[PDB]
RNA sequence: UGAAACUGCGAAUGGCUCAUUAAAUCAGUUAUCGUUUAUUUGAUAGUUCCUUUACUACAUGGUAUAACUGUGGUAAUUCU
RNA sequence: GAUGAUUCAUAAUAACUUUUCGAAUCGCAUGGCCUUGUGCUGGCGAUGGUUCAUUCAAAUUUCUGCCCUAUCAACUUUCGAUGGUAGGAUAGUGGCCUACCAUGGUUUCAACGGGUAACGGGGAAUAAGGGUUCGAUUCCGGAGAGGGAGCCUGAGAAACG
RNA sequence: AGUCAAGCGUUCAUAGCGACAUUGCUUUUUGAUUCUUCGAUGUCGGCUCUUCCUAUCAUACCGAAGCAGAAUUCGGUAAGC
RNA sequence: AUGUUACCGCAAUAGUAAUUGAACUUAGUACGAGAGGAACAGUUCAUUCGGAUAAUUGGUUUUUGCGGCUGUCUGAUCAGGCAUUGCCGCGAAGCUACCAUCCGCUGGAUUAUGGCUGAACGCCUCUAAGUCAGAAUCCAUGCUAGAACGCGGUGAUUUCU
RNA sequence: UGUACAACGGGGUAUUGUAAGCAGUAGAGUAGCCUUGUUGUUACGAUCUGCUGAGAUUAAGCCUUUGUUGUCUGAUUUGU
């Protein structure tokens, strides 16, 4: 199996190709949102604790939260719901999915970190990806920065410099 | 071996012990014992049968499993930079926010600037 | 200037066939004082702070989420 | 006030509402009053919005008309057929559907049943006149998307790109 | 079931058959006889169930062929099954 | 009945049992012009028969064990009686089923037949003296019973009766 | 006169399917009360829920006991 682990503050993410079948029997019989032991999967993650975000089983059908069984089932999905995008308003559709309990049928299990332990991780904590966009709203800037009611938000804006030739500009 | 699960009672079926049934729609049932098997052929409902695991979990008996659902008491906790904002300088400008005279002087500059803008525009119109 | 994506419209028109169907469709001729109607077209919301005095920003208020970044999963899907 | 005619339009009392609508939207040009200011006013538009009328529609609906068959003479009503009362549902009337009640409704003036190499009509061929045959087929209205059933979105579908 | 062998078998009596003649066996047929039984031996078939015979259908091992292989025919010990 | 009584044994004699097929491989090989088409060894399974066994599955149910149901009787309830074992569902234990499971031995002499040496018949010949291999055969191994007049080894052998 | 035996008791294992008794702001509904509630109260009412995988049966050819109460010299015959 594989562990797609992520650190959301740093915004970092990495896949780990796992073996040691008894050190993954611990992962067995676990639901989504449940938290299992970092040391049991790996002493590199000793002391750490994750949260089971989701995962893909074989034949690529994802894990949906909330179904509360392990075997795969066919649901009449709709908009505002995982694992189906509608190509028309009103379009419902029957699709097959896998449910919210963990078992041998899975192939990749997606995890997120909630606490950082004592030692350090290569690809998660030493790096940090930036905010791709800056806040486009006045008050979003105002509360994110804490300025005032009247301090001219137009000039506290973010400015992202890029060069066309030698002419550079913030757009 | 495996230790499978009775369709009716929901009981561990150790190897050899018990029967298996294959309905015409290819659904495979298992029965630990002729009690469960015979009841099934009588078309009984396990939620109505009292000694079954299904009745137990539907009538909420032996409910020491669940406790509650947890909730995290915090924010996203990432005031990171936007790759063009210099997070150090970002905190620097947050500290520069008090003594806001800069934006006030910019407004005073832009006020006389708007004055002369309208002035020269009116002049050209005449 | 400007792809993608969100949004808003349209996709119910057109085009094809004549299997069903013998007061049924249909043709002329009536009614809606018995009803819905986007769009068009003409008019049309001084009265919304509810112990309505500090109860509350109105030179104006809150939340994502896509597209995108990267991690990806299936042999295959306008798959996720 | 109108109407052929209304419990019509419309107005006002008394309340209901988990509360509908009453612009936090956008583009150009930027103009005037001075209490000399990011003060106050100001134009040409686009978008959307409660109600009414209109328009493109839609759905029901009045009267008249359809081929061959009686080697089809009675049909409808179990479990809606005909009416009435009340209610639900409807966008609306209405057995459209339900509860109760009356037993009605159609028929030789061809009901009902069968067949149809039957979608209907405007029309087409053929002729002195009368007429006979055809009309899937360019236009109008219907029906369907392999047979049936169901339903979301929407003003509008029982939708099949 | 033997003896003989005119003939059949492409040619050749005998691989396999074998006319005309002739010598035997068995009592599972059916006659012939009338010994026992008429002061009664319960009288056909089937069902059940055991055992015996071999004149071997199959199976074990062999021999012969007009037996290349496959399939078949004749024959031996064999009634264990 | 063999002096009594008990334990462990021998084995005369009698009985006897296992039977057959398929599939894979050998091999599309041998053989055959081609068409077609084998066999021994090996492995996995099955047919028929036998001898046991009840872990599992199925049957049986007077466990009249648990529950339910009708009629009726005990004033009602509780708990029960009767209904030729009242009826139904489940039902252990026990018995049982190719309806379940397990197991079913290897050595010698032989027939038929093929041979070895070898004469009579100075050669030749499986035969006459001698001799080898050879069958679901025969006899032993194994299995059942154990002469109630077949036998062996060992233990203890009575008192103030 | 004993890791003796037996009859009861306990525990286990099994079978069945949630005992009787009490309670309920559960219950199709229906009658009556009034200070007409907001659990209004009372009478009847299969059935439901809680105590309750409870209760019952359990060697009669099941297992096991640190428990209790008991039992343990009657007759006949046999010699190399």
């Amino acid at each position: 199996m594989k562990l797609n682990i992520s650190y959301p503050v740093n915004g970092s993410q990495k896949t780990f190709e796992i073996d040691d079948e008894h050190r993954i029997r611990v992962f067995f019989d676990k639901r989504i949102g449940q938290e299992v032991d970092g040391e049991a999967v790996g002493d590199e993650f000793k002391g750490y604790v994750f949260k089971i975000s989701g995962g893909n089983d074989k034949q690529g059908f994802p894990m949906k939260q909330g179904v509360l069984l392990p075997t795969r089932i066919k649901l009449l999905l709709t908009k505002n719901v995982s694992c189906y995008r509608p190509r028309r308003d009103g379009e419902r559709k029957r699709k097959s999915v896998r449910g919210a309990i963990v078992g041998p049928d899975l192939a990749v299990l997606a995890l997120v970190i909630v606490k950082k332990g004592e030692q350090e991780l290569e690809g998660l904590t030493d790096t940090t990806v930036p905010k791709r966009l800056g806040p486009k709203r006045a008050n979003n800037i105002r509360k994110f920065f804490g300025l005032s009611k009247e301090d001219d938000v137009r000039d506290f804006v973010i400015r992202r410099e890029v060069t066309k030739g030698e002419k550079t500009y913030t757009k | 071996m495996k230790v499978e699960i009775d369709s009716f009672s929901g009981a561990k079926i150790y190897p050899g012990r018990g029967t298996l049934f294959v309905r015409g729609d290819s659904k495979i049932f298992r029965f630990q014992n002729s009690k469960s098997a015979s009841l099934f052929k009588q078309r009984k409902n396990p939620r109505r049968i009292a000694w079954t695991v299904l009745f137990r979990k539907h009538h909420k008996k032996g409910i020491t499993e669940e406790v509650a659902k947890k909730r995290s008491r915090k924010t996203v906790k990432a005031q990171r930079p936007i790759t063009g904002a210099s997070l150090d300088l970002i905190k620097e400008r947050r500290s520069l926010k008090p003594e806001v005279r800069k934006a006030n002087r910019e407004e005073k500059l832009k006020a006389n600037k708007e004055k002369k803008k309208a002035e020269k525009a009116a002049r050209k119109a005449e």
